[PDB]
RNA sequence: CCAGAGGGCGCCCGUGAUUUUUUACUGUGACUAAAAAAGUGUGACCAAAGCAGUCAUUCGACUUGAAUUAGAAAGCAUGGGAU
RNA sequence: UCUGCGCAUGGCUCAUUACAUCAGACGUAAUCUGCCGCAAAAAUCUUGCGGUCUCCGCAACAUUGGAUAACUUGGCGAAACGCCAAGCUAAUACAUGAACCAACCGGAUGUUCUCUGUUCCGGCGGCAGGGCAACCUGCUGCCAUGGGACGUCCAGCGAAUGAAUGAAAGUAAAACCAAUGCCUUCACCGGCAGUAACACUCAGAAGUGUUGAUUCAAUUCAUUCCGUGCGAAAGCCGGGUUUUUUUAUCCGGCGUCUUUUGACGAACAACUGCCCUAUCAGCCAGCGAUGGCCGUGUAGUGGACUGCCAUGGCGUUGACGGGAGCGGGGGA
């Protein structure tokens, strides 16, 4: 049982530095993997700014200003991973986790109707006990009595206000759909194809507007919404378009110059 | 296909909620001649939504009636012809015209299916008032509890039917 | 202590593995339970899982099943007859998946009898319906040959079924 | 039902453990074996099921097609080196590695032993696929899909 | 013994100390049963059906959406039936008649 | 709320091949810890370094930045069809 | 001081070590998993009082029981992170135990009576006659593809065994046999237009689990489990209302049992790769070497191990043995 974590072997998406300190902290086991969250301390202390301290931290989570999924926490350690609403009522901000474009956690702020949606992908599907059918998430959400129409690795979008599941949404089809992990984060694009390899990964082409086709595993797909027009979330800075070395420099250099 | 309201508006302001409530759904009411509206939506999520609501609607100062597609529905279940059905009747005979007898009237009928505890029997308009005796109760024959009750359909045509349905046979062959 | 490994062992290519690591718990054999006759006596132990296995010794009774019409009644395990593993252990009257055993058969017989408004159930069962003669000759005796089908060993409970034409004819034969 | 003698020599006996074969029936009379009480599996990656298994009598434990074994990631190929020791082939992978110093490829093979399914019986030479089981012995980790 | 309290025959155990008033030391009871207590252990009665009740309810509305699909399927295969049938019968022995 | 007509894709399964068919190699693409190295930006006074900071001018702005590449075999997908 | 949680992580060191270990890729349908997250939960005959036989009748925030430390008293021993006796007294420690509240789902049925099959091919019971006691004949009553009414017993979760389920995709003639529905007449006549299911209270309250692949998930039926499984902690702390506070007036925050599956990890297995040496060329099986068969054991797969049977397995593409060495990212 592993009890401690060092900043190198932590994710440096959580931007952490090579010097200053040697540990950094190890989450509390929770709806999201080790690689993919991102700490409480984290996020409040190092890019929000209301804590200079980890003790700061302690201060505001344990006594509790801060909520998570619409639920107070008192949680010091506590994953964020992904499509996450986290809402601090005492500045009245809602923020809305996410993969921004370039491989960075999105911080991105909404409507206060938006956060109490959410969208959680579906693993597996399977009967339990009194023939009460569930679908459990990537989030490890149990949702009771899903549509009958309901399949691996689709979506539900999921009311955080009183709990329950409107509407899915598939993966069939051409529809707008996102990346999660594999480094072609954040970006956006419409299903191509689905490759099926059967005993191996099942590759998919995506291709994103302006063209510039690629290839992701299936597993990394996470839908959206039916359509662009028809989105129920917000997207990042960038729309979920990459751009070229070149650009990147020349933009760079550009806005430098005011 | 999309419903009709009726009993509301005339209208006045009926017209003015029609275009106040479009759109986030709540389809548009058009008024018309007497006291109703026509309803378009197509989709027929219109029809399911229209079970739970009583919301999306106000009145002036009558009934709401939000009815199916056509004008009229009720009225016709209700009166013009009976017709009427018995159950609690169960398979383990009776026999025939005891049933009948039980009733009063005057004949036609039959029982069905196995299913199960109900018998079908087609007696005038005046049985109106035979019925409202029975379901009102009575509540014994045999081992059981029992009720009587309306809604219309046949007869009008069901001698019809099955006259053509022998004649389909013979044509077929 | 006792350990389950290969590296203990002789490879493939006949050489012998070198070592660098003390043994494991993870890595456990324990001392077979002896399931015999006689009062029941059960003594748990506790497991990896957190949670305990219990090791039958004596099992005298048994929860036998009858095939084919998916019942089954207790009754009382009386002797061993038979054993594909060893004579030896068929002697001490041991008790361990897939021996032929014998059992006092009487459950069986009562409610094959049940098998005004009941009497004509029975005529309907009746119909439709046959038995292995082999089975009945048995059957009627007041005894039967039945196998145990559930591992008494990290159970202590023995479940068996009853032996049925094409099997029954072997393991008659080997007697 | 009755014995078929030819496939037992056990003390154990040896009964298909998936599904009851040994109810007496009049409908495992008058056929060869079609008629008899069978278990059969698909493997879904495009490994079609033989006849022999379906239809078949044989029984064995350490086979997919007649047992609840399972074909899990990896599948490879190679030849037959010996069919000596019984349900049990020798298979022979040989493949090239490379050395970046000499630029040059060396041949290297990887002698392998496997289960082989009592209802394949391929030829010295011939050629076997080959899936990943659980272990079934000490050196045996595999079983014949397929033969060519 | 019962319908008495208990709460003032505690014993009173007087501690006495110099150049500081005198005290009484008298110990809790842990096993009094108060209103608080009480209060509690009704409201787990109540809920402890609650929810299992609105289990089921949930599972009523859901088998009628199956139902209501199933409904929907059964009518549209009768239908199209129905209509083809008598349609195409006609169409036929109408065609002998220009024939 | 189209009889008929051939159908046209999508999905799953069954059947059929005179002998289906592969691999090295190559292009492209997936999948792959950080530190280290190559590298982009930046006057820590310069510099080894660091991932910082910089600007109006106040009761914040930059949607602040923290790019990107390589990383033996072996495994993965898909083009090419000379050797 | 009792109770709960953690102390197995961090830290430090390279001795063993070459089919080991490790790195990239891969599987665990072969398994375990506290804390954390989203969740699930209808078995339970109890408590109090009165009479009274250990039996009944009522009443129902359930009103439960017994010890042990600190402490006190006597102390012991050269010392000891050494210890003793007696008396005390706590619980979210320990041991008991929850009727009513209570839905829904079936099967086994009963010497309960109510419709019933306007007949005889069968069975059962009783009586009489003959009898080789096996059996035959005559008469009477009941039942025969049916549903109601009433009574009784088993029914939950987890685990064991047996059995069933966990669809299917090789054209459309039109009775031939029994059951049965609908249409139709008056009928037990004729006839096949209609048709999810449907001889009840529900005319849609699952006819349909996920997977490339399952003996898996789950459902049903029959027997089970005996402590080694399942308390609403018989738990704590607050916010008020509302004066009479001290009250079944309501709400909030914590805490715990069992079941369920994501996460954090644990434990196995394998594809590919790795310094020198032949003046190290054969190595391996009594006592497991390679495999098959049946069991045993383990959280689990397996010669991991017992018994039985078979005679294999590896090698100049360097086995086996010896020497040097923790492996990799990486340094020069």
């Amino acid at each position: 049982t592993k009890k401690h974590l060092k900043r190198l072997y932590a994710p440096k998406d959580w931007m952490l530095s090579k010097l200053t300190g040697v540990f950094a902290p190890r989450p509390r086991a929770g709806p999201h993997k080790l690689r993919e969250c991102m700490t409480l301390m984290i996020i409040i202390r190092n890019r929000l700014k209301y804590a200079l301290n980890a003790a700061e931290a302690q201060m505001i989570l344990r006594q509790g200003l801060v909520c998570v999924d619409g639920k107070p926490r008192k949680d010091t350690k506590y994953p964020v991973g992904f499509m996450d609403v986290v809402e601090i009522p005492r500045t009245g901000d809602r923020f809305r986790i996410l993969y921004d474009v370039k491989g960075r956690f999105a911080l991105v702020k909404v409507g206060e109707a938006e956060g109490n949606i959410k969208l959680l992908k579906v693993e597996n599907v399977y009967t339990s006990t009194g023939r009460i059918p569930v679908a459990m998430t990537h989030d490890g959400h149990r949702i009771r009595y899903p549509d009958p129409r309901t399949h691996r690795g689709d979506t539900l979008v999921y009311n955080l206000k009183e709990k329950k599941v409107v509407d899915l949404i598939k993966s069939s089809n051409g529809k707008v759909v996102m990346v999660t992990g594999g480094a072609n984060r954040g970006r956006i694009g419409e299903i191509m194809s689905i490759e099926r390899h059967p005993g191996a990964f099942d590759i998919a082409r995506l291709k994103d507007a302006a063209g510039h086709e690629f290839a992701t595993r299936a597993s990394n797909i996470f839908v959206i919404g039916k359509d662009m027009q028809s989105v129920p979330v917000t997207l990042p800075k960038q729309q979920g378009l990459r751009i070229n070395v070149i650009q990147e420099r020349e933009e760079k250099l550009i806005a430098a110059e005011a | 296909n999309g419903l009709y309201v009726k009993n509301w508006g005339q209208g006045s302001v009926d017209d003015a909620r029609a275009l106040f409530g479009t759109a986030g759904k709540v389809v548009g009411v058009r008024v018309r001649r007497r006291r109703y509206a026509i309803i378009f939506f197509e989709n027929a999520a219109a029809v399911k939504k229209a079970i739970d609501l009583f919301n999306g609607k106000e009145f002036m100062g009558n009934v709401l009636s939000v009815v199916p597609a056509k004008t009229t529905p009720k009225p016709d279940p209700h009166a013009n012809s009976s017709v009427v059905f018995v159950s609690p009747i169960f398979r383990a005979s009776t026999t025939k015209k005891q049933i009948l007898e039980l009733f009063s009237g005057m004949k036609v009928l039959r029982l069905r299916t196995y299913r199960n505890n109900y018998a079908y029997v087609y007696l005038d308009t005046p049985a109106a008032a035979q019925r409202a005796v029975k379901e009102k109760n009575g509540a014994e024959f045999r081992g059981k509890q029992l009720r009587v009750a309306l809604s219309t359909r046949s007869l009008a045509k069901d001698r019809a039917r099955a006259e053509r349905a022998r004649l389909l046979m013979a044509a077929q062959k | 202590g006792i350990v389950r490994s290969r590296l203990h062992k002789r490879k493939i290519t006949g050489g012998k593995t070198k070592i660098h690591r003390k043994r494991m718990k993870a890595e456990l054999g324990r001392l077979p339970a002896h399931t015999k006759l006689g009062a029941r006596r059960v003594s748990p132990v506790r497991a990896r899982g957190g949670n305990f296995k219990l090791r039958g010794l004596r099992l005298d009774t048994g929860n036998f099943a009858w095939s084919t019409e998916a019942i089954a009644q207790r009754a009382r395990i009386l002797d061993v007859v038979y054993n594909a593993t060893s004579n030896e252990l068929v002697r001490t009257k041991t008790l361990v998946k897939n021996c032929i055993v014998v059992v006092d058969a009487a459950p069986f017989k009562l409610w094959y009898a049940k098998h005004d408004e009941l009497k004509r159930k029975w005529m309907l069962r009746r119909e439709n319906h046959k038995i292995e003669k082999a089975v009945a000759d048995q059957l009627k005796e007041g005894r039967l040959l039945a196998r145990i089908t559930s591992r008494p060993g990290q159970t202590a409970r023995a479940d068996g079924a009853l032996l049925e034409g094409a099997e029954l004819q072997f393991y008659l034969k080997k007697l | 039902h009755s014995v078929d003698l030819t496939l037992q020599h056990e003390k154990a006996y040896q009964r298909q453990t998936a599904v009851n074969e040994n109810s007496h029936n009049p409908n495992k009379k008058h056929v060869n074996m079609s008629g008899h009480i069978r278990y059969s599996k698909k493997i879904g990656l495009g490994f079609k099921t033989p006849k022999s298994a379906i239809n078949g009598k044989y029984i064995d434990r350490k086979c997919p097609f007649t047992s609840d074994v399972s074909i899990r990631g990896r599948i490879l190929r190679g030849v037959v080196h010996s069919t000596k020791m019984k349900r049990s082939i020798v298979i022979r992978r040989d493949y090239l590695h490379f050395i970046r110093k000499y630029q040059r490829y060396q041949k290297r093979h990887r002698s392998l032993t496997v289960h082989c399914s009592p209802c394949f019986d391929p030829k010295p030479g011939d050629e076997v696929i080959v899936g990943q089981c659980r272990p079934l012995s000490k050196t045996i980790r595999y079983n014949v899909l397929e033969v060519v | 013994s019962r319908g008495d309290d208990v709460r003032k025959y505690v014993i009173r155990r007087k501690v006495v100390k110099e150049g500081k008033k005198d005290r009484f030391k008298a110990p809790k009871i842990q096993r009094l049963i108060t209103t608080a207590v009480k209060a509690r252990r009704a409201k787990k009665a109540k809920v402890a059906i609650e929810k299992v009740r609105k289990s089921a309810e949930e599972r009523r509305a859901y088998l009628h959406l199956i139902g209501t699909r199933r409904r929907a399927a059964r009518q549209r295969n009768s239908a199209r039936r129905h209509a083809h049938k008598v349609a195409a019968q006609k169409q036929a022995l109408a065609l002998f008649k220009g024939k």
